Order: C-alpha cells, then structure tokens, then sequence
C-alpha cells in the first residue's frame, strides 16, 4: 500500500497561543526535515496470521 | 370509446434503498401518452390497446429475473469471482512446499530468517467463504433486486372501492383499518 499525506505549515493552524495574535506576522515559521511512517506489526504466529 | 373501461395505467413502486422497506407506489404518470386531445379518436383506441398490453407482473417478474441473472455482479461469487478467490487463499499464508527446519532443542536453536503443524487448504478456504451467522432476514426489509422481484408494477382497476385494502402510500396498518400513519 503506498500511502501520502501532507502536513500544514500555517504557524496560525499549526502552533496556538496564548494570545490569538498573527503568527505569520510575528516571525513564526516551521521547517520540517524528516517525516517518517512508524508502525507496529504484532508477530502472531503466519499460520494464525 | 368509453373511458370507463380504459385500462389504468400501472402502479410503479418506489422503493428507497437507504432504509430498503417499500416506499409505496405512485400511478404510473411518468410513461404516459398524450391523446385525448390531439390524438382523438383514432388514438383513444390505441392508447387503451397500449395501455392493456401492459405486462401482467408475472412476465415483468421474469424479465426482471432475467434481466440479473445475466449482472455478472451477483451477491455471490460465480465461477469467475471464486476462481480468484480461491487463487489467493491457495497461495495466501506460508508456502506448503516450505521445507523448513525444525529444531526442537533446549539448547542451541537455529535462527530461522525466514520468509510444526499447517493449516489445511480446505480449511484455508472455508475461513475465506464462510458466511454470517444471521442467515435470516429482516421482515419489511429486501434489496433492489429482491424488490423489482416482488412488487411488481401493475395495473389496478377499480383500486379503491374493495371492502378494506386501499393502498400502501407509506403506511403501517394495525387497527383492522388502513391507517398511513407514521405522521
């Protein structure tokens, strides 16, 4: 299965604060470098699998 | 002609998939022709031949019957859709022809990269066929095809002046008296 996604980089979507104001405005700002997938798989046993 | 012996225009039903339960049934003015006025009397006659040619609901029964028997898309598998089911679960789950080690030892076991007892294939399929366990159905409640196979559209002379049936609009009778309720 091959499975995308896309992630906000609105500061005013993404960070909330305690006053409401313009992040855009106010220097926020957020860079993402690794985005990985984690997943767990129980080992059941194939025959039950 | 006399118009009291013209053959009525079918009921068609409606049917309401969403909750499945019949959604009763409307006089069938969406097939009609226009001939009492432009067509006169030439055509009062062959409207009424076309109306009373109208199937009697058992040959619209059968057309319907007919008519998804050849979907191809049938609630269950035919020999095209099982053979692909069959296909994978023959090939699904560890390989049969596997010889792989078993080490029953205490000490000193192998690793087993990979990639004693075995599942039956029959059983394999069996797991992949089986049904539910409801095997009954809901009263009042049928899908499309089950619908168009029962009520069926078809004329209904004199419709209201029997003794006490009168007509399923969207109703639910109890009372010993047609009461379309559910206000």
């Amino acid at each position: 299965y091959t499975y995308e996604w896309v992630l906000r980089k609105d500061p005013n979507m993404i960070l909330q604060s305690s006053l409401g104001n313009d992040l855009r405005a106010d220097g926020a700002s957020i860079i993402y470098n690794e985005v990985n997938l984690m997943a767990n798989f129980m080992p059941m046993d194939h025959n039950t699998s | 002609m006399n118009l009291l012996n013209a053959a009525p225009t079918p009921y068609v039903w409606k049917y309401n998939p969403v909750t499945g339960k019949c959604a009763g049934a409307q006089q069938n003015y969406g097939a009609t022709i226009d001939w009492v006025l432009p067509g006169g009397n030439s055509f009062a006659y062959a409207a009424d031949e076309i109306r009373r040619r109208f199937p009697e609901p058992a040959v619209t029964r059968a057309i319907t019957a007919r008519f998804e028997a050849e979907s191809d898309q049938q609630p269950y598998a035919g020999p095209h859709e099982t053979n692909i089911i069959t296909a994978d679960v023959v090939r699904s789950g560890p390989p049969p022809s596997a010889v792989y080690p078993f080490d029953p030892s205490g000490v000193q076991r192998v690793q087993l990269s990979g990639g004693p007892e075995m599942t039956p294939d029959a059983f394999k399929y069996y797991l992949r066929v089986q049904g539910p366990s409801q095997e009954v159905d809901e009263p009042g409640v049928m899908s499309q095809r089950q619908f168009m196979t029962t009520f069926l559209p078809a004329m209904v002379p004199h419709p209201f002046d029997s003794e006490s049936p009168d007509a399923f609009p969207a109703y639910f009778s109890s009372v010993y008296k047609g009461t379309n309720a559910f206000e």
